[PDB]
RNA sequence: AAAUUGAAGAGUUUGAUCAUGGCUCAGAUUGAACGCUGGCGGCAGGCCUAACACAUGCAAGUCGAACGGUAACAGGAAGAAGCUUGCUUCUUUGCUGACGAGUGGCGGACGGGUGAGUAAUGUCUGGGAAACUGCCUGAUGGAGGGGGAUAACUACUGGAAACGGUAGCUAAUACCGCAUAACGUCGCAAGACCAAAGAGGGGGACCUUCGGGCCUCUUGCCAUCGGAUGUGCCCAGAUGGGAUUAGCUAGUAGGUGGGGUAACGGCUCACCUAGGCGACGAUCCCUAGCUGGUCUGAGAGGAUGACCAGCCACACUGGAACUGAGACACGGUCCAGACUCCUACGGGAGGCAGCAGUGGGGAAUAUUGCACAAUGGGCGCAAGCCUGAUGCAGCCAUGCCGCGUGUAUGAAGAAGGCCUUCGGGUUGUAAAGUACUUUCAGCGGGGAGGAAGGGAGUAAAGUUAAUACCUUUGCUCAUUGACGUUACCCGCAGAAGAAGCACCGGCUAACUCCGUGCCAGCAGCCGCGGUAAUACGGAGGGUGCAAGCGUUAAUCGGAAUUACUGGGC
């Protein structure tokens, strides 16, 4: 299971996540293979909250990838059909 | 090693624990460490009023 | 939710003089209650209560343990009760602990011996169980033991207590041949098996040997437990017999408000009689919710400030009676909940000290070993780990509760003596664990006084004082050697005066001044001031300058401070300054103070004054038989009396004893009065002796 | 992190004015302005290459009411910026919130500034700052707080706020007391007798 | 132990045992292969080859072995076998 | 667009000078400690030494949609308890939700820790062939048929416990043979050989032995070829000091053949050759985890490996293997050693270099805390469970950053201190007094966001043979935050609750008096003190820094003082 996952970056109470691929054995913050795109939880306001690379994830689930809960929410909300 | 004794008056007799930092006096040949006053029951230097961060003399009211 | 019922709760002690029986009273509890496969026999150290390795090599107890038990009935007549005994110490060594124990507890049960009886020890526990009004019940073991009377015994509470104790089960056969006890209400004879561990017995139909006797305190009990209300002497007049219920009743209601106490009698040797008074502690003892509720002061008292019924639904509340020492958490803290309940994890407040405190790790007791629980319910003993700053006798509950209790009170340490470990730079171990014995112990106190680098040790006795030293050595590691104290010395004027004076000649042309002091020395008189310095400003030739007139006292101060002969301070001095010599330029004040010293010592040398010793004031009490001994080992000392007083419970001599003398006087006093004797220290006026010590000490400097 | 003494001895260690005091009165009229404020003071010490540099990076540091660590950051800061040392620092110093309020008026001195900074009573660009550190940026308009409007201390400053050259780049509005920051005052725009290259090189030494 | 790990610790123990049993019988039929190859009657050989063919690969298949060490096995055999001659 | 713009010196050899030459200081930095003092907030940091020994509690479970099954709870079913044919509840029935223990599957090789070993079996950089890979994903197919057990359980039984015996069983996705399989394995060919497991949801029929058969869909199983990931292996360069370490090596260097590995290979064995490495430092000894990076420096360079991340190595010490895709396995197995603990004396259990915590060592390093609410990880169709990972909370000025301890006014320039030429000056607008404000701390009241999801209903198509049952996408409903008395906002009282540390001879910014008299003492360097000490001690005054300050320890710079840039004889 080569996972898509969050890595929770950023600071003490305002985290901000980096949506990575990486093998679903290395840790959260851990060795990954790629980094695409981010996610910023707690923006409320005009700046984008979260920004992803979709031909390289569309690429990665092609290969197998597994796409965790909050990417595949992620993924949804990004898309404006969604 | 030695060490000197700084300040004005101890109280260190024969088995007397201290703290023993670097330094030298230069006069005393040999003698390259100073006695942290105010440490570890190596009293403070009686009725001193300045300098008193070094020597470990606790604060007067006045 | 709750296991066993509010009633079916016994939290009891087991309290007398020094080997009556009282460590094997527990084994064979523990026994009938299957709790332990062995019974064990305290001289061969086995048993479970004397953890402590010196508790097994000298077979004493030196600490409370905490144990608990299911005891049906002796045919199984009431379902389990959990008991909570906690085994406590008979030595005078150790009183801190049996009261320690004995305030949180409900019910007493007081071994003696059959043998012996009422003991110094006996009247200790029952003074200190009579202040807390504990109901009390008795046991009067060793009766396998030669010389064996139930009866004598019995007299013998009744006349020296004080109380009027009612027979429950008396004794068939003599010491060697105890079958076993008659109880005076069933009117069954249960006699005990040899072959087995007494763990099973047979009934009988009490013989003729003793049913008159029987009968007339069969009678003496009914009599006495109909004084409990009108209802039960109305009826017993009338003439027909009352039944078991009521009785056992009534005697429960003259136990609880501590009229009488219930005598059982049985050997835990013989393995004989336990049973019996474990059924006797379920029938008569109280319960936690068979009393009214502990009171208490809220915002420096009210009415009413706290009437808590024990109960799992009121705000919590409880009292740490025992702190204990564990080398790997630190502390180990046991409470009784009055009031409450309490889970781990949950945040108290420390009423007394208004503070925060976690319970880490709340668990129950078998003697030394620890069984994790996840709460604790109202009426039930604990040890609570995870304690770091609580005291002992430190009410600990939730907010809103009760802010102190009513255990106040703790005595004061007799036997005061120095120790010194053989590397003296072993210092800071040695006074780590001093801290915290004497936080655990508060009747163990350790002050470093300041003339000296001697650390003092206080305690109860000398075995207290020197298992707290070999336990030091065993737990916590570190040698140490006891000793005396050193001498506090001061001095005092021979009734000498002069007008003698000092002069340096400073000047020499470059320095540019000089000083001279005319001063006048003498006493007052040995002890109408606190402030020894007397001076009265009195300067007339050579007036010097007016910004510093009365500041030649101070400056006087650094003599009379400590030191001017032997390093021991000096007390009563006064100095009149009549004349003198300066100049009006800056008249140097610390060269000045030379020629005040220089006019001291020659003042001191002149004068030929003597060492004064310390003396203080001794109060003792004792029965009206050791006052000639105790007056003759005072007159055998160097010691003055002052007061023919005789009290009506014994005597209080008044005597004034020097502080190099009579070391270790306590257990002198004990052995000699049959540890029957307490004294007090006043700290009194000092007074003139003739010591061969008092010059050795300077002449050991020589000049 | 505030000197809370006497105002005056500064002015007169540095001998010229740091305008630590309101209009009230002259300066020389309050204190001996010419003497150092020692017993020792009328004497005069001769002055070396590294009192004088002190004696300059202090003056500045008093005028703004900044300390050595917050001084040694805008310098760190200074250098960092691209362009002369020197005018990226004076820039820096003056985009300070308390100083551009003292500028502004509503405050006799930039210590009354900084208690009106401080106290919640200021407002940059709509969000209301309350820290006396705040960088301002250009186009940013500085309001007071309503309950704030009307107190003694504002009346006073306003008015007092006159007789003084009106600073080239705030274009302040002073009746509805909001005002401007319409761009960053460059070098000869301020009192042109702090000598900004001797703190450079003492802060590069 | 302390956990539930010796669930595994039996499970490893009686796999032990079925794994060693059924890799001897294995090992047995190939040393009597290597028997009848020392031996030189090739027809024996041959027929010792074609019986421990279908056990090498059942284990092999199974994953008691890897497929690399079956094909190791056929493959050296049949080359002895083939230069018996 | 911009990705840099960056290099300072001073004191001290001498009567004085210039060079050479060393010592010291000014700067930056720290996992710091000590002394004095100490208000708050935010973000980080926190055993550097004993890889010394560890009490206690947790740190790895999950699946009933694999199976036998019923220990605990609940739902029911049959009643002749309680009884007014029961609302006032007797036992039995896995029957259904569920589930202790058990068989079985997957995980336990991940995450977490430490740097002892390892100077090259390691790491970094750049390539390579002789390879395997559970779970993830794509392509093609298969998924007939049957047996023997066996745990759990029942009986007897032994043991203090741990943990067993000995018979009778009972299933399964447990195990075993057959059938069948070729772009798969072996073989040049022909040819030979190898697998499986079923479970769940609902349903139009229609047949039953109410077991169900049967039709669907959802998963699960087996074979093969792929990809991705992860891993194993090889080569070259680089990666410490010592020549007061010049020879080392006998599976040693290679070849052939056999064996072994997933895979090449002296990996191993049997012969044969006598080679191979080394002055570009072999071998030995000491030290050491390595790297991205950290500090410093204009650079070159020097020192370093705390945080964070990658790789390696280890798990009480030494050795070996098993299960498994993956280990020679922190919380698995066996043995030998040492230690500790329990014991009824017959035996048995364990390994904090997991998170807390204790002892001890040390100048010195935290709580025996709260939740899985976020994100991950294991299991599961999910719901959900577990997670001392993680998110948070606690302690400590340990560091960095920000704020406060009031602001304006105020000349009797008060009193008092200190100096004084006795005029006065300084403390000093400083204080007091007057006016104003309440940041932060303290009370009282409101209050985001970190919350995505998940569950129940509904509709739409896809689905089948069926609008059921399953996916997926909307609409409504109730909802999920330990932190948390959150951030933030508003109100209440009043300057109240908040300033210390070092220095003042020159380097180096800031001077006088008093007491001491080569004494007591200070000092980083030069030096000071033996009767007028700005150098000691105190006082007054001043300078610097500030909730910190100074000292000590350590690195670089200055030091062109190891000089490649950039030195000399
Ligand atoms: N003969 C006899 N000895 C007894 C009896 N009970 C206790 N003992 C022994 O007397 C000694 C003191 O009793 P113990 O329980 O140690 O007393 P404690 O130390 O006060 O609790 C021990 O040696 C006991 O074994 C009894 O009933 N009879
Ligand atoms: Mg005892
Ligand atoms: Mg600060
Ligand atoms: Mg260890
Ligand atoms: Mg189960
Ligand atoms: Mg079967
Ligand atoms: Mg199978
Ligand atoms: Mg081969
Ligand atoms: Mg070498
Ligand atoms: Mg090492
Ligand atoms: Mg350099
Ligand atoms: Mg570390
Ligand atoms: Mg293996
Ligand atoms: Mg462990
Ligand atoms: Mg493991
Ligand atoms: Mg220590
Ligand atoms: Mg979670
Ligand atoms: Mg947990
Ligand atoms: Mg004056
Ligand atoms: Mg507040
Ligand atoms: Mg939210
Ligand atoms: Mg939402
Ligand atoms: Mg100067
Ligand atoms: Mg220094
Ligand atoms: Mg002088
Ligand atoms: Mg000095
Ligand atoms: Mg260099
Ligand atoms: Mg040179």
């Amino acid at each position: 299971m080569v996972t898509i996952r969050l890595a929770r970056h950023g600071a003490k109470k305002r985290p901000f996540y980096q949506v990575v691929v990486a093998d679903s054995r290395n840790a959260r913050n851990g060795r990954f293979i790629e980094r695409v795109g981010f996610f910023n939880p707690i923006a409320s306001e005009k700046e984008e909250g979260t920004r992803l690379d979709l031909d390289r994830i569309a690429h990665w689930v092609g290969q197998g990838a597994t796409i965790s809960d909050r990417v595949a929410a992620l993924i949804k909300e990004v898309n404006k059909a969604a | 090693v030695t060490s000197y004794i700084g300040g004005e008056g101890h109280n260190l007799q024969e088995h007397s624990v201290i703290l023993i930092r670097g330094g030298r006096v230069k006069d005393l040949p040999g003698v390259r460490y100073h006695t942290v006053r105010g440490a570890l029951d190596c009293s403070g230097v009686k009725d001193r009023k300045q300098a008193r961060s070094k020597y470990g003399v606790k604060r007067p009211k006045a | 939710a709750r296991t066993t019922p509010i009633a079916r709760y016994r939290n009891i002690g087991i309290s007398a003089h020094i080997d009556a029986g009282k460590t094997t009273t527990t084994e064979r509890i523990l026994f009938y209650t299957g709790v332990n496969h062995k019974i064990g026999e305290v001289h061969d150290g086995a048993a479970t209560m004397d953890w402590m390795e010196q508790e097994q090599e000298r077979g004493i107890t030196i600490t409370s343990a905490a144990t608990t038990a299911f005891w049906s009935g002796m045919a199984k007549q009431y379902e389990p009760h959990r008991i909570n005994i906690i085994d406590t110490p008979g030595h005078v060594d150790f009183t801190i602990e049996v009261e320690r124990s004995m305030r949180v507890l409900d019910g007493a049960v007081m071994v003696y011996c059959a043998v012996g009886g009422v003991q110094p020890q006996s009247e200790t526990v029952w003074r200190q169980a009579n202040k807390y009004k504990v109901p009390r019940i008795a046991f009067v073991n060793k009766m396998d033991r030669m010389g064996a009377n139930f009866l004598k015994v019995v007299n013998q509470i009744k006349t020296r207590l004080g109380a009027n104790p009612v027979p429950l089960q008396l004794a068939i056969g003599a010491e060697e041949h105890f079958t076993g006890v008659v109880d005076l209400v069933k009117m069954k004879a249960i006699n005990w098996n040899d072959a087995d561990q007494g763990v099973t017995f047979e009934y009988e139909d009490i013989p003729a040997d003793m049913v008159e006797l029987a009968n007339e305190w069969h009678q003496n009990l009914i009599e006495s437990a109909a004084e409990a209300s009108e209802e039960l002497m109305e009826k017993y007049l009338g003439g027909e017999e009352l039944t078991e219920a009521e009785i056992k009743g009534a005697l429960r209601q003259r136990v609880l408000n501590n009229e009488i106490i219930l005598v059982t009698c049985g050997s835990a040797f013989k393995n004989k009689g336990v049973q019996a008074m474990l059924d006797a502690v379920i029938d008569y003892l109280p319960s936690p919710v068979d009393v009214p509720a502990i009171n208490g002061i809220l915002d420096d008292g009210k009415d009413t400030p706290a009437e808590r019924h024990a109960s799992d639904d009121e705000p919590f509340s409880a009292l740490a009676f025992k702190i204990a020492t564990d080398p790997f958490v630190g502390n180990l803290t046991f409470f009784r909940v009055y009031s409450g309940v309490v889970n781990s994890g949950d945040t108290v407040l420390n009423s007394v000290k208004a503070a925060r405190e976690r319970f880490g790790r709340i668990v129950q007791m078998h003697a030394n070993k620890r069984e994790e629980i996840k709460e604790v319910r109202a009426g039930d003993i604990a040890a609570a780990i995870g304690l770091k700053d609580v005291t002992t006798g430190d009410t600990l509950c939730d907010p809103d509760a009760p802010i102190i209790l009513e255990r106040m009170e703790f005595p004061e340490p007799v036997i005061s003596i120095a120790v010194e470990p053989k590397t003296k730079a072993d210092q800071e171990k040695m006074g780590l664990a001093l801290g915290r014995l004497a936080k655990e112990d508060p009747s163990f106190r350790v002050w470093t006084d300041e003339e000296s680098n001697q650390t003092i040790i206080a305690g109860m006795g000398e075995l207290h004082l020197d298992i707290i030293v070999d336990r030091m050595k065993r737990e916590f590691n570190v040698e140490a050697n006891v000793g005396k104290p050193q001498v506090a010395y001061r001095e005092t004027i021979r009734q000498k005066v002069t007008d003698v004076e000092g002069k340096h000649a400073k000047q020499s042309g470059g320095r540019g001044q000089y000083g001279h002091v005319v001063i006048d020395m003498y006493p007052l008189e040995p002890g109408s001031n606190p402030k020894g310095y007397e001076f009265i400003n009195d300067i007339k030739g050579g007036v010097i300058p007016g910004e510093y007139i009365p500041a030649v006292d101070k400056g006087i101060q650094e003599q009379l401070k400590a030191g001017p002969l032997a390093g021991y301070p000096v007390v009563d001095m006064g100095i009149r300054l009549h004349f003198g010599s300066y100049h009006d330029v800056d008249s140097s004040e610390l060269a000045f103070k030379l020629a005040a010293s220089i006019a001291f010592k020659e003042g001191f040398k002149k004068a030929k004054l003597v060492l004064l010793e310390p003396i203080m004031k001794v109060e003792v009490e004792t029965p009206e038989e050791n006052t000639g001994d105790v007056i003759g080992d005072l007159s055998r000392r160097r010691g003055m009396l002052k007061g023919q007083e005789s009290e009506v419970t014994g005597v209080k001599i008044h005597a004034e004893v020097p502080l190099s003398e009579m070391f270790g006087y306590a257990t002198q006093l004990r052995s000699l009065t049959k540890g029957r004797a307490s004294y007090t220290m006043e700290f009194l006026k000092y007074d003139e002796a003739p010591s061969n010590v008092a010059q050795a000490v300077i002449e050991a400097r020589g000049k | 992190a505030r000197y809370l003494g006497p105002k005056l001895k500064l002015s007169r260690r540095e001998g010229t004015d740091l305008f630590l005091k309101s209009g009230v009165r002259a300066i020389d009229t309050k204190c001996k302005i010419e003497q150092a404020p020692g017993q020792h003071g009328a004497r005069k010490p001769r002055l070396s290459d590294y009192g004088v540099q002190l004696r300059e990076k202090q003056k500045v540091r008093r005028i703004y009411g900044v300390l050595e660590r917050q001084f040694r950051n805008y310098y760190k800061e200074a250098a960092r910026l691209k362009g002369n040392t020197g005018e990226n620092l004076l820039a820096l110093l003056e985009g300070r919130l308390d100083n551009v309020v003292y500028r502004m008026g509503f405050g006799a001195t930039r210590a009354e500034a900084r208690q009106l900074v401080s106290h919640k009573a200021i407002m940059v660009n709509g969000r209301v700052v309350n820290i006396a550190s705040y960088q301002v940026s250009p186009n940013d308009v500085v309001s007071i707080r309503e309950k704030a409007k009307k107190q003694s201390r504002v009346k006073a400053a306003l008015e007092l706020a006159e007789q003084r050259e009106k600073p080239t780049w705030l274009e302040v509005d002073a009746g509805k007391m909001e005002g401007t920051f319409k761009r960053k005052p460059e070098r000869s725009d301020l009192s042109a007798d702090i000598n900004e290259h001797l703190i450079v090189e003492l802060y590069s030494k | 132990n302390i956990k539930s790990a010796k669930k595994r610790a039996i499970q490893s123990e009686k796999a032990r045992k079925h794994n060693a049993s059924r890799r001897s019988m294995m090992r047995t039929f190939i040393k009597k292969v290597y028997a009848a190859i020392e031996a030189g009657d090739k027809a024996a050989a041959q027929k010792a080859f074609n019986e421990m063919q279908p056990i090498v690969d059942r284990q092999a298949a199974k994953g008691l072995i890897h497929k690399n060490k079956a094909a190791r096995h056929k493959a050296n055999l049949t080359a002895q076998i083939n230069k018996l001659a």
